Protein backbone atom coordinates (compact mmCIF):
# COMPACT_ATOMS: atom_id res chain seq x y z
CA UNK A 1 0.00 0.00 0.00
CA UNK A 2 2.84 2.35 0.92
CA UNK A 3 4.44 2.05 -2.51
CA UNK A 4 1.22 3.40 -4.08
CA UNK A 5 0.93 6.24 -1.48
CA UNK A 6 4.34 7.81 -2.15
CA UNK A 7 3.81 7.38 -5.89
CA UNK A 8 0.79 9.70 -5.73
CA UNK A 9 2.73 12.16 -3.59
CA UNK A 10 5.64 12.48 -6.00
CA UNK A 11 3.33 13.86 -8.66
CA UNK A 12 3.05 17.06 -6.68
CA UNK A 13 6.62 17.15 -5.33
CA UNK A 14 8.58 16.50 -8.52
CA UNK A 15 8.58 16.50 -12.29
CA UNK A 16 12.16 15.20 -12.50
CA UNK A 17 13.84 12.36 -10.65
CA UNK A 18 16.85 10.24 -11.60
CA UNK A 19 16.45 6.49 -11.35
CA UNK A 20 18.44 6.37 -8.07
CA UNK A 21 16.13 8.89 -6.43
CA UNK A 22 13.04 6.95 -7.59
CA UNK A 23 14.46 3.67 -6.19
CA UNK A 24 14.92 5.01 -2.62
CA UNK A 25 11.50 6.70 -2.37
CA UNK A 26 9.42 3.69 -3.44
CA UNK A 27 11.43 1.53 -0.98
CA UNK A 28 12.94 -0.79 -3.59
CA UNK A 29 16.36 -2.38 -3.44
CA UNK A 30 16.36 -3.58 -7.04
CA UNK A 31 16.52 -1.41 -10.13
CA UNK A 32 14.29 -3.72 -12.21
CA UNK A 33 11.56 -3.53 -9.54
CA UNK A 34 11.48 0.28 -9.88
CA UNK A 35 11.09 0.03 -13.66
CA UNK A 36 8.49 -2.74 -13.11
CA UNK A 37 6.28 -0.52 -10.97
CA UNK A 38 6.80 2.42 -13.34
CA UNK A 39 5.21 0.53 -16.24
CA UNK A 40 2.23 -0.61 -14.18
CA UNK A 41 1.65 2.72 -12.39
CA UNK A 42 1.92 4.32 -15.84
CA UNK A 43 4.95 6.58 -15.19
CA UNK A 44 6.66 7.53 -18.46
CA UNK A 45 10.26 7.03 -17.45
CA UNK A 46 12.19 7.67 -20.59
CA UNK A 47 15.97 8.08 -20.41
CA UNK A 48 15.83 7.25 -16.68
CA UNK A 49 13.78 10.36 -15.91
CA UNK A 50 10.12 10.63 -15.03
CA UNK A 51 7.76 13.37 -16.22
CA UNK A 52 5.18 13.58 -13.50
CA UNK A 53 3.43 16.54 -15.19
CA UNK A 54 2.09 14.13 -17.80
CA UNK A 55 0.80 12.08 -14.84
CA UNK A 56 -0.99 15.06 -13.21
CA UNK A 57 -2.82 15.75 -16.50
CA UNK A 58 -4.27 12.25 -16.54
CA UNK A 59 -5.60 12.41 -12.97
CA UNK A 60 -7.04 15.92 -13.54
CA UNK A 61 -8.57 14.81 -16.85
CA UNK A 62 -10.20 11.83 -15.09
CA UNK A 63 -11.87 14.20 -12.59
CA UNK A 64 -13.57 16.17 -15.48
CA UNK A 65 -14.59 13.15 -17.63
CA UNK A 66 -17.33 12.02 -15.23
CA UNK A 67 -20.61 13.64 -16.34
CA UNK A 68 -21.57 16.40 -13.93
CA UNK A 69 -19.87 18.47 -16.30
CA UNK A 70 -21.92 21.58 -17.06
CA UNK A 71 -21.89 22.91 -13.54
CA UNK A 72 -18.44 21.53 -12.70
CA UNK A 73 -16.79 23.87 -15.20
CA UNK A 74 -19.34 26.57 -14.24
CA UNK A 75 -20.40 28.79 -17.09
CA UNK A 76 -19.91 32.59 -17.06
CA UNK A 77 -23.30 32.91 -18.67
CA UNK A 78 -24.93 30.61 -16.10
CA UNK A 79 -23.90 32.71 -13.03
CA UNK A 80 -25.63 35.82 -14.35
CA UNK A 81 -28.75 33.86 -15.22
CA UNK A 82 -28.88 32.46 -11.70
CA UNK A 83 -28.54 35.86 -10.11
CA UNK A 84 -31.25 37.27 -12.29
CA UNK A 85 -33.96 34.69 -11.61
CA UNK A 86 -33.65 34.91 -7.87
CA UNK A 87 -34.44 38.60 -7.94
CA UNK A 88 -37.33 37.92 -10.33
CA UNK A 89 -38.67 34.98 -8.33
CA UNK B 1 -2.20 58.46 28.69
CA UNK B 2 -5.00 55.89 29.27
CA UNK B 3 -4.79 54.94 25.56
CA UNK B 4 -1.02 54.72 26.00
CA UNK B 5 -1.34 52.22 28.86
CA UNK B 6 -3.56 49.97 26.74
CA UNK B 7 -2.71 48.68 23.29
CA UNK B 8 -4.52 51.31 21.13
CA UNK B 9 -1.82 53.95 20.44
CA UNK B 10 -3.72 55.17 17.40
CA UNK B 11 -6.19 57.04 19.59
CA UNK B 12 -3.32 58.09 21.83
CA UNK B 13 -1.64 59.75 18.86
CA UNK B 14 -4.75 61.72 17.98
CA UNK B 15 -5.20 63.06 21.52
CA UNK B 16 -1.50 63.80 22.22
CA UNK B 17 -0.82 65.93 19.12
CA UNK B 18 -3.46 68.34 20.50
CA UNK B 19 -1.64 68.28 23.84
CA UNK B 20 1.59 69.54 22.18
CA UNK B 21 -0.13 72.53 20.64
CA UNK B 22 -1.53 73.41 24.03
CA UNK B 23 -0.43 71.81 27.25
CA UNK B 24 -2.14 72.07 30.61
CA UNK B 25 0.48 71.29 33.26
CA UNK B 26 -1.39 71.21 36.60
CA UNK B 27 -2.25 67.71 37.72
CA UNK B 28 -0.54 66.30 34.62
CA UNK B 29 2.97 64.96 34.23
CA UNK B 30 5.43 67.46 32.92
CA UNK B 31 5.92 68.61 29.29
CA UNK B 32 9.18 66.84 28.51
CA UNK B 33 7.39 63.52 29.29
CA UNK B 34 4.48 64.61 27.08
CA UNK B 35 6.97 65.02 24.21
CA UNK B 36 8.27 61.57 24.93
CA UNK B 37 4.72 60.20 24.75
CA UNK B 38 3.95 61.88 21.40
CA UNK B 39 7.15 60.45 19.93
CA UNK B 40 6.45 56.89 21.17
CA UNK B 41 3.02 56.86 19.54
CA UNK B 42 4.41 58.55 16.48
CA UNK B 43 6.94 55.79 15.70
CA UNK B 44 4.33 53.02 16.15
CA UNK B 45 1.42 54.59 14.25
CA UNK B 46 2.92 56.44 11.27
CA UNK B 47 5.31 55.83 8.38
CA UNK B 48 8.05 58.02 6.88
CA UNK B 49 6.20 60.89 5.22
CA UNK B 50 3.43 61.20 7.81
CA UNK B 51 5.99 61.06 10.63
CA UNK B 52 8.13 63.83 9.14
CA UNK B 53 5.24 66.28 8.67
CA UNK B 54 3.94 65.51 12.22
CA UNK B 55 7.15 66.70 13.91
CA UNK B 56 7.40 69.74 11.68
CA UNK B 57 3.72 70.45 12.35
CA UNK B 58 4.93 70.38 15.97
CA UNK B 59 7.72 73.06 16.14
CA UNK B 60 7.79 72.62 19.88
CA UNK B 61 9.23 69.13 19.78
CA UNK B 62 12.30 70.33 17.90
CA UNK B 63 12.73 73.54 19.89
CA UNK B 64 12.41 71.72 23.26
CA UNK B 65 15.48 69.65 22.42
CA UNK B 66 16.50 66.53 24.30
CA UNK B 67 16.74 67.65 27.86
CA UNK B 68 16.12 64.24 29.53
CA UNK B 69 17.44 60.70 28.73
CA UNK B 70 14.02 59.30 27.76
CA UNK B 71 13.37 62.21 25.43
CA UNK B 72 16.79 61.81 23.87
CA UNK B 73 16.45 58.11 23.20
CA UNK B 74 12.99 58.33 21.57
CA UNK B 75 13.91 61.40 19.46
CA UNK B 76 17.08 59.80 18.08
CA UNK B 77 14.92 56.96 16.85
CA UNK B 78 12.23 59.27 15.37
CA UNK B 79 14.69 60.92 13.02
CA UNK B 80 16.32 57.74 11.80
CA UNK B 81 13.07 56.07 10.68
CA UNK B 82 11.92 58.94 8.55
CA UNK B 83 15.35 59.89 7.28
CA UNK B 84 15.61 56.18 6.41
CA UNK B 85 18.75 55.65 8.42
CA UNK B 86 19.01 51.95 9.26
CA UNK B 87 22.67 52.06 10.23
CA UNK B 88 22.33 53.66 13.69
CA UNK B 89 18.70 52.76 13.96
CA UNK B 90 19.29 49.23 15.33
CA UNK B 91 21.23 50.53 18.41
CA UNK B 92 18.67 53.26 19.14
CA UNK B 93 16.00 50.56 19.44
CA UNK B 94 17.86 49.13 22.41
CA UNK B 95 18.17 52.57 24.06
CA UNK B 96 14.43 53.21 23.96
CA UNK B 97 13.78 49.91 25.75
CA UNK B 98 16.15 50.87 28.56
CA UNK B 99 15.33 54.50 29.22
CA UNK B 100 11.66 54.94 28.25
CA UNK B 101 9.71 51.73 28.37
CA UNK B 102 10.75 50.15 31.64
CA UNK B 103 10.99 53.42 33.60
CA UNK B 104 7.55 54.51 32.43
CA UNK B 105 4.47 53.30 34.27
CA UNK B 106 2.44 52.87 31.12
CA UNK B 107 5.06 51.58 28.69
CA UNK B 108 6.31 48.94 31.04
CA UNK B 109 3.33 46.92 29.87
CA UNK B 110 4.62 47.59 26.36
CA UNK B 111 8.33 46.75 26.85
CA UNK B 112 8.09 43.39 24.87
CA UNK B 113 5.14 44.60 22.75
CA UNK B 114 6.92 47.73 21.41
CA UNK B 115 10.24 46.14 20.48
CA UNK B 116 8.43 43.35 18.64
CA UNK B 117 6.23 45.75 16.62
CA UNK B 118 8.90 48.43 15.90
CA UNK B 119 11.14 45.97 14.11
CA UNK B 120 8.33 45.08 11.72
CA UNK B 121 7.99 48.71 10.61
CA UNK B 122 11.63 49.32 9.85
CA UNK B 123 11.86 46.18 7.73
CA UNK B 124 8.44 46.78 6.13
CA UNK B 125 9.27 50.06 4.52
CA UNK B 126 12.56 48.87 3.03
CA UNK B 127 10.98 45.67 1.57
CA UNK B 128 8.00 47.54 0.03
CA UNK B 129 10.46 49.77 -1.87
CA UNK B 130 12.39 46.77 -3.20
CA UNK B 131 11.45 43.85 -5.45
CA UNK B 132 14.50 41.99 -4.26
CA UNK B 133 17.40 42.54 -1.86
CA UNK B 134 20.39 40.50 -0.93
CA UNK B 135 20.43 39.21 2.61
CA UNK B 136 24.02 40.04 3.49
CA UNK B 137 23.61 43.66 2.47
CA UNK B 138 20.27 43.95 4.29
CA UNK B 139 22.04 42.60 7.37
CA UNK B 140 24.81 45.18 6.98
CA UNK B 141 22.41 48.06 6.53
CA UNK B 142 21.01 47.42 10.00
CA UNK B 143 24.32 46.23 11.51
CA UNK B 144 23.57 42.58 12.25
CA UNK B 145 24.99 39.35 10.89
CA UNK B 146 23.19 37.46 8.09
CA UNK B 147 21.90 34.50 10.09
CA UNK B 148 20.84 36.70 13.01
CA UNK B 149 18.62 38.82 10.71
CA UNK B 150 16.37 35.98 9.49
CA UNK B 151 15.22 35.12 12.95
CA UNK B 152 13.48 38.41 13.60
CA UNK B 153 12.04 38.45 10.07
CA UNK B 154 10.85 34.89 10.34
CA UNK B 155 8.37 35.63 13.08
CA UNK B 156 6.85 38.55 11.12
CA UNK B 157 6.42 36.75 7.76
CA UNK B 158 3.95 33.98 8.74
CA UNK B 159 1.78 36.49 10.64
CA UNK B 160 1.76 37.95 7.20
CA UNK B 161 2.14 41.58 8.14
CA UNK B 162 5.33 41.81 6.09
CA UNK B 163 4.24 39.90 2.92
CA UNK B 164 7.58 38.43 1.78
CA UNK B 165 9.71 35.27 1.46
CA UNK B 166 13.45 34.56 1.85
CA UNK B 167 15.54 32.45 -0.52
CA UNK B 168 18.45 30.89 1.39
CA UNK B 169 20.18 29.50 -1.68
CA UNK B 170 20.17 32.54 -3.89
CA UNK B 171 20.32 34.59 -0.73
CA UNK B 172 17.77 36.98 -2.17
CA UNK B 173 14.76 38.31 -0.33
CA UNK B 174 11.65 38.25 -2.54
CA UNK B 175 8.80 40.70 -2.09
CA UNK B 176 5.51 39.39 -3.46
CA UNK B 177 3.03 41.78 -1.86
CA UNK B 178 -0.01 42.62 -4.05
CA UNK B 179 -0.72 46.34 -4.04
CA UNK B 180 -3.13 46.21 -6.97
CA UNK B 181 -6.72 45.19 -7.48
CA UNK B 182 -5.78 41.87 -5.88
CA UNK B 183 -5.02 43.44 -2.51
CA UNK B 184 -8.31 45.39 -2.36
CA UNK B 185 -10.15 42.19 -3.28
CA UNK B 186 -8.32 40.28 -0.52
CA UNK B 187 -9.29 42.84 2.18
CA UNK B 188 -12.89 43.31 1.04
CA UNK B 189 -14.00 39.72 1.37
CA UNK B 190 -13.12 39.61 5.08
CA UNK B 191 -15.52 42.50 5.80
CA UNK B 192 -18.18 40.98 3.58
CA UNK B 193 -17.82 37.69 5.41
CA UNK B 194 -18.27 39.68 8.60
CA UNK B 195 -21.53 41.08 7.29
CA UNK B 196 -22.72 37.60 6.49
CA UNK B 197 -22.06 36.49 10.08
CA UNK B 198 -23.81 39.49 11.69
CA UNK B 199 -26.96 38.75 9.67
CA UNK B 200 -26.82 34.96 10.25
CA UNK B 201 -27.28 35.21 14.04
CA UNK B 202 -29.56 38.28 14.15
CA UNK B 203 -31.78 36.78 11.41
CA UNK B 204 -32.28 33.56 13.35
CA UNK B 205 -32.97 35.34 16.64
CA UNK B 206 -35.84 37.51 15.33
CA UNK B 207 -37.46 34.76 13.29
CA UNK B 208 -37.68 32.37 16.28
CA UNK B 209 -39.21 34.90 18.62
CA UNK C 1 -30.04 64.92 -57.63
CA UNK C 2 -28.36 64.23 -54.31
CA UNK C 3 -26.00 61.26 -54.75
CA UNK C 4 -25.14 61.38 -51.08
CA UNK C 5 -27.32 59.44 -48.63
CA UNK C 6 -26.69 57.66 -45.40
CA UNK C 7 -29.95 56.88 -43.61
CA UNK C 8 -33.68 57.02 -43.95
CA UNK C 9 -35.69 58.36 -41.05
CA UNK C 10 -39.38 57.55 -41.15
CA UNK C 11 -42.30 59.08 -39.38
CA UNK C 12 -44.74 56.56 -37.91
CA UNK C 13 -47.64 58.08 -39.89
CA UNK C 14 -46.22 56.99 -43.21
CA UNK C 15 -46.39 53.27 -42.52
CA UNK C 16 -49.88 53.34 -41.12
CA UNK C 17 -51.24 55.51 -43.89
CA UNK C 18 -49.99 53.22 -46.66
CA UNK C 19 -51.70 50.26 -44.96
CA UNK C 20 -54.97 52.30 -44.86
CA UNK C 21 -54.75 53.28 -48.51
CA UNK C 22 -53.91 49.70 -49.44
CA UNK C 23 -57.17 48.27 -48.14
CA UNK C 24 -59.21 51.06 -49.74
CA UNK C 25 -57.91 50.45 -53.18
CA UNK C 26 -58.66 46.82 -52.18
CA UNK C 27 -55.24 45.67 -53.46
CA UNK C 28 -53.86 42.10 -53.12
CA UNK C 29 -52.35 39.27 -55.23
CA UNK C 30 -49.68 41.24 -57.20
CA UNK C 31 -51.87 44.30 -57.44
CA UNK C 32 -49.94 46.48 -55.01
CA UNK C 33 -50.77 49.98 -53.86
CA UNK C 34 -48.21 52.52 -54.98
CA UNK C 35 -48.45 56.10 -53.85
CA UNK C 36 -46.15 59.03 -53.72
CA UNK C 37 -43.78 59.71 -50.88
CA UNK C 38 -43.57 63.17 -49.39
CA UNK C 39 -40.97 64.75 -47.20
CA UNK C 40 -37.61 66.45 -46.78
CA UNK C 41 -34.49 65.65 -48.78
CA UNK C 42 -31.25 67.03 -50.16
CA UNK C 43 -30.17 65.49 -46.93
CA UNK C 44 -28.19 62.35 -46.35
CA UNK C 45 -30.91 61.35 -43.97
CA UNK C 46 -34.12 61.02 -45.97
CA UNK C 47 -36.85 62.29 -43.66
CA UNK C 48 -40.29 61.06 -44.75
CA UNK C 49 -43.11 62.95 -43.12
CA UNK C 50 -46.15 61.86 -45.11
CA UNK C 51 -47.46 59.72 -47.97
CA UNK C 52 -50.54 59.72 -50.17
CA UNK C 53 -52.16 57.45 -52.73
CA UNK C 54 -52.07 58.03 -56.43
CA UNK C 55 -54.49 56.51 -58.86
CA UNK C 56 -52.43 53.49 -59.93
CA UNK C 57 -53.10 50.21 -61.66
CA UNK C 58 -50.78 47.27 -61.55
CA UNK C 59 -51.30 44.50 -64.05
CA UNK C 60 -50.55 41.10 -62.67
CA UNK C 61 -49.96 39.57 -66.09
CA UNK C 62 -47.00 41.92 -66.54
CA UNK C 63 -45.67 44.24 -63.88
CA UNK C 64 -43.56 45.99 -66.54
CA UNK C 65 -46.92 47.20 -67.74
CA UNK C 66 -48.35 49.58 -65.22
CA UNK C 67 -50.47 52.64 -65.14
CA UNK C 68 -49.42 55.88 -63.51
CA UNK C 69 -51.68 58.98 -63.69
CA UNK C 70 -49.05 61.74 -64.10
CA UNK C 71 -51.42 64.77 -64.25
CA UNK C 72 -52.84 63.97 -60.73
CA UNK C 73 -49.37 64.23 -59.13
CA UNK C 74 -48.98 67.95 -59.92
CA UNK C 75 -52.44 68.86 -58.56
CA UNK C 76 -51.92 66.90 -55.36
CA UNK C 77 -48.57 68.62 -54.73
CA UNK C 78 -50.22 72.09 -54.77
CA UNK C 79 -52.57 70.87 -51.96
CA UNK C 80 -49.52 69.52 -50.10
CA UNK C 81 -48.25 73.11 -49.85
CA UNK C 82 -51.64 74.16 -48.43
CA UNK C 83 -50.98 71.75 -45.55
CA UNK C 84 -47.25 72.65 -45.40
CA UNK C 85 -45.08 74.08 -48.11
CA UNK C 86 -42.10 71.92 -47.12
CA UNK C 87 -43.22 68.56 -48.50
CA UNK C 88 -42.06 67.46 -51.96
CA UNK C 89 -41.57 64.21 -53.83
CA UNK C 90 -38.62 62.23 -52.48
CA UNK C 91 -39.67 58.90 -53.89
CA UNK C 92 -42.56 56.47 -53.93
CA UNK C 93 -43.71 53.64 -51.61
CA UNK C 94 -44.39 50.04 -52.54
CA UNK C 95 -46.84 48.05 -50.39
CA UNK C 96 -45.62 44.51 -51.47
CA UNK C 97 -43.68 41.90 -49.43
CA UNK C 98 -40.45 42.57 -51.37
CA UNK C 99 -38.53 44.23 -54.17
CA UNK C 100 -39.62 43.70 -57.78
CA UNK C 101 -37.45 44.26 -60.87
CA UNK C 102 -40.28 46.23 -62.41
CA UNK C 103 -39.63 48.71 -59.55
CA UNK C 104 -36.52 49.95 -61.29
CA UNK C 105 -38.51 51.06 -64.34
CA UNK C 106 -41.16 52.74 -62.13
CA UNK C 107 -38.43 54.68 -60.29
CA UNK C 108 -37.50 56.34 -63.58
CA UNK C 109 -40.78 58.23 -63.67
CA UNK C 110 -40.42 59.96 -60.29
CA UNK C 111 -36.87 61.21 -61.18
CA UNK C 112 -38.54 63.93 -63.21
CA UNK C 113 -40.00 65.56 -60.10
CA UNK C 114 -37.31 64.91 -57.42
CA UNK C 115 -34.16 66.84 -56.49
CA UNK C 116 -32.95 63.61 -54.86
CA UNK C 117 -32.60 60.03 -56.07
CA UNK C 118 -36.05 58.44 -55.58
CA UNK C 119 -36.80 56.38 -52.51
CA UNK C 120 -38.40 53.02 -52.39
CA UNK C 121 -40.02 52.39 -49.05
CA UNK C 122 -41.58 48.96 -48.86
CA UNK C 123 -44.50 49.29 -46.43
CA UNK C 124 -45.41 45.71 -45.58
CA UNK C 125 -49.06 44.93 -44.83
CA UNK C 126 -48.22 41.59 -43.18
CA UNK C 127 -45.82 43.52 -40.89
CA UNK C 128 -42.76 41.30 -41.20
CA UNK C 129 -39.24 42.11 -40.01
CA UNK C 130 -37.68 41.69 -36.56
CA UNK C 131 -37.14 45.41 -36.47
CA UNK C 132 -39.42 47.81 -38.28
CA UNK C 133 -41.88 46.52 -40.90
CA UNK C 134 -40.22 48.69 -43.49
CA UNK C 135 -37.31 48.09 -45.75
CA UNK C 136 -35.64 51.02 -47.45
CA UNK C 137 -33.73 51.39 -50.67
CA UNK C 138 -32.76 54.32 -52.83
CA UNK C 139 -31.94 53.85 -56.47
CA UNK C 140 -28.32 54.61 -57.35
CA UNK C 141 -26.62 54.24 -60.76
CA UNK C 142 -22.96 53.20 -60.58
CA UNK C 143 -20.24 51.38 -62.45
CA UNK C 144 -19.66 47.89 -61.13
CA UNK C 145 -16.05 46.87 -60.93
CA UNK C 146 -16.79 43.13 -61.18
CA UNK C 147 -16.53 43.19 -64.99
CA UNK C 148 -20.25 43.82 -65.41
CA UNK C 149 -21.98 46.84 -66.89
CA UNK C 150 -23.35 49.93 -65.27
CA UNK C 151 -26.46 49.12 -63.30
CA UNK C 152 -29.12 51.18 -61.71
CA UNK C 153 -29.78 49.18 -58.58
CA UNK C 154 -31.45 49.58 -55.26
CA UNK C 155 -28.96 49.74 -52.52
CA UNK C 156 -29.98 49.26 -48.92
CA UNK C 157 -29.72 51.95 -46.30
CA UNK C 158 -30.56 51.66 -42.59
CA UNK C 159 -34.07 52.43 -41.34
CA UNK C 160 -34.68 54.72 -38.35
CA UNK C 161 -37.62 56.76 -37.14
CA UNK C 162 -38.08 60.42 -36.27
CA UNK C 163 -41.41 60.95 -34.55
CA UNK C 164 -42.83 64.24 -33.42
CA UNK C 165 -43.25 64.32 -29.63
CA UNK C 166 -46.90 65.32 -30.11
CA UNK C 167 -47.54 62.26 -32.29
CA UNK C 168 -45.45 59.86 -30.20
CA UNK C 169 -47.62 60.22 -27.09
CA UNK C 170 -50.58 59.37 -29.36
CA UNK C 171 -48.76 56.12 -30.04
CA UNK C 172 -48.47 55.49 -26.27
CA UNK C 173 -52.10 56.47 -25.74
CA UNK C 174 -53.27 54.09 -28.41
CA UNK C 175 -51.01 51.28 -27.24
CA UNK C 176 -52.11 49.33 -24.21
CA UNK C 177 -49.12 47.03 -24.22
CA UNK C 178 -46.61 47.42 -21.43
CA UNK C 179 -43.71 46.69 -23.85
CA UNK C 180 -41.45 43.62 -23.82
CA UNK C 181 -39.34 44.56 -26.90
CA UNK C 182 -38.35 47.92 -25.30
CA UNK C 183 -36.45 48.63 -22.05
CA UNK C 184 -38.01 48.28 -18.63
CA UNK C 185 -36.98 46.45 -15.50
CA UNK C 186 -34.57 43.57 -15.15
CA UNK C 187 -36.96 40.92 -16.46
CA UNK C 188 -37.93 43.10 -19.40
CA UNK C 189 -34.37 43.67 -20.48
CA UNK C 190 -33.69 39.99 -19.80
CA UNK C 191 -36.08 39.26 -22.62
CA UNK C 192 -34.49 41.98 -24.69
CA UNK C 193 -31.09 40.31 -24.10
CA UNK C 194 -32.32 36.86 -25.24
CA UNK C 195 -34.29 38.47 -28.12
CA UNK C 196 -31.16 40.05 -29.58
CA UNK C 197 -29.23 36.77 -29.49
CA UNK C 198 -32.10 35.00 -31.25
CA UNK C 199 -32.11 37.81 -33.82
CA UNK C 200 -28.43 37.14 -34.52
CA UNK C 201 -29.15 33.43 -35.14
CA UNK C 202 -31.70 34.16 -37.87
CA UNK C 203 -29.48 36.71 -39.57
CA UNK C 204 -26.45 34.42 -39.28
CA UNK C 205 -28.41 31.55 -41.00
CA UNK C 206 -29.21 33.55 -44.13
CA UNK C 207 -25.56 34.30 -44.92
CA UNK C 208 -24.52 30.66 -44.72
CA UNK C 209 -27.10 29.49 -47.22
CA UNK C 210 -26.44 32.46 -49.55
CA UNK C 211 -22.81 31.28 -49.77
CA UNK C 212 -23.98 27.74 -50.62
CA UNK C 213 -26.31 29.16 -53.28
CA UNK C 214 -23.41 30.97 -55.05
CA UNK C 215 -21.13 27.94 -55.80
CA UNK C 216 -23.84 25.33 -56.64
CA UNK C 217 -26.84 27.34 -57.95
CA UNK C 218 -24.59 30.06 -59.39
CA UNK C 219 -25.85 33.37 -57.93
CA UNK C 220 -23.54 36.34 -58.73
CA UNK C 221 -20.24 36.48 -56.88
CA UNK C 222 -20.87 39.97 -55.49
CA UNK C 223 -17.58 41.33 -54.14
CA UNK C 224 -19.12 44.23 -52.16
CA UNK C 225 -21.05 41.88 -49.88
CA UNK C 226 -18.25 39.51 -49.39
CA UNK C 227 -15.83 42.35 -48.58
CA UNK C 228 -17.87 43.34 -45.52
CA UNK C 229 -17.83 39.67 -44.68
CA UNK C 230 -14.02 39.67 -44.68
CA UNK C 231 -14.10 42.54 -42.14
CA UNK C 232 -16.44 40.55 -39.91
CA UNK C 233 -13.60 38.09 -39.27
CA UNK C 234 -10.86 40.72 -38.81
CA UNK C 235 -13.00 42.54 -36.18
CA UNK C 236 -13.76 39.17 -34.51
CA UNK C 237 -11.83 38.32 -31.33
CA UNK C 238 -9.15 35.67 -30.82
CA UNK C 239 -8.78 33.73 -27.55
CA UNK C 240 -5.64 34.52 -25.54
CA UNK C 241 -5.61 38.24 -25.98
CA UNK C 242 -4.83 40.42 -22.96
CA UNK C 243 -7.88 42.51 -23.95
CA UNK C 244 -10.14 39.43 -23.54
CA UNK C 245 -8.32 38.67 -20.29
CA UNK C 246 -9.17 42.15 -19.11
CA UNK C 247 -12.78 41.19 -19.69
CA UNK C 248 -12.36 38.57 -16.95
CA UNK C 249 -11.01 41.24 -14.59
CA UNK C 250 -13.87 43.52 -15.58
CA UNK C 251 -16.44 40.78 -14.90
CA UNK C 252 -15.16 40.43 -11.39
CA UNK C 253 -15.63 44.15 -10.86
CA UNK C 254 -19.34 44.50 -11.78
CA UNK C 255 -20.38 41.19 -10.23
CA UNK C 256 -18.82 42.29 -6.94
CA UNK C 257 -20.86 45.46 -7.10
CA UNK C 258 -23.95 43.25 -7.57
CA UNK C 259 -22.74 41.13 -4.62
CA UNK C 260 -22.63 44.17 -2.29
CA UNK C 261 -25.82 45.57 -3.71
CA UNK C 262 -27.50 42.27 -3.06
CA UNK C 263 -26.29 42.39 0.57
CA UNK C 264 -27.54 45.97 0.90
CA UNK C 265 -31.03 44.97 -0.18
CA UNK C 266 -31.02 42.03 2.24
CA UNK C 267 -30.18 44.35 5.15
CA UNK C 268 -32.95 46.78 4.35
CA UNK C 269 -35.67 44.09 4.24
CA UNK C 270 -34.51 42.71 7.57
CA UNK C 271 -35.36 46.09 9.02
CA UNK C 272 -38.92 45.60 7.82
CA UNK C 273 -38.89 42.06 9.33
CA UNK C 274 -38.31 43.50 12.79
CA UNK C 275 -40.82 46.32 12.20
CA UNK C 276 -43.59 43.89 11.51
CA UNK C 277 -42.67 41.90 14.60
CA UNK C 278 -42.92 45.11 16.62
CA UNK C 279 -46.35 45.63 15.00
CA UNK C 280 -47.46 42.07 15.99
CA UNK C 281 -45.97 42.59 19.43
CA UNK C 282 -48.11 45.67 20.15
CA UNK C 283 -51.16 44.02 18.61
CA UNK C 284 -50.96 41.09 21.04
CA UNK C 285 -51.63 43.60 23.85
CA UNK C 286 -54.56 45.25 22.02
CA UNK C 287 -56.20 41.89 21.35
CA UNK C 288 -55.65 40.71 24.92
CA UNK C 289 -57.08 43.94 26.25
CA UNK C 290 -60.29 43.60 24.19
Amino acid sequence: AIRDEIAKNTELSYDFLPLSNIKALLFFNNEKETEKFALERNWPIVNSKVYFNNQSKEKADYEDEMMHEEDQKTNIIEKAMDYAISIEN
Amino acid sequence: IHCLAVRNFKEAAKLLVDSLATFTSIELTSYESIATYASVTGLFTLERTDLKSKVIDSPELLSLISTTAALQSISSLTISLYASDYASYFPYLLETYANVLIPCKYLNRHADFFVREMRRKVYAQLLESYKTLSLKSMASAFGVSVAFLDNDLGKFIPNKQLNCVIDRVNGIVETNRPDNKNAQYHLLVKQGDGLLTKLQKYGAAVRLT
Amino acid sequence: MSLQHEKVTIAPLVLLSALDHYERTQTKENKRCVGVILGDANSSTIRVTNSFALPFEEDEKNSDVWFLDHNYIENMNEMCKKINAKEKLIGWYHSGPKLRASDLKINELFKKYTQNNPLLLIVDVKQQGVGLPTDAYVAIEQVKDDGTSTEKTFLHLPCTIEAEEAEEIGVEHLLRDVRDQAAGGLSIRLTNQLKSLKGLQSKLKDVVEYLDKVINKELPINHTILGKLQDVFNLLPNLGTPDDDEIDVENHDRINISNNLQKALTVKTNDELMVIYISNLVRSIIAFDD
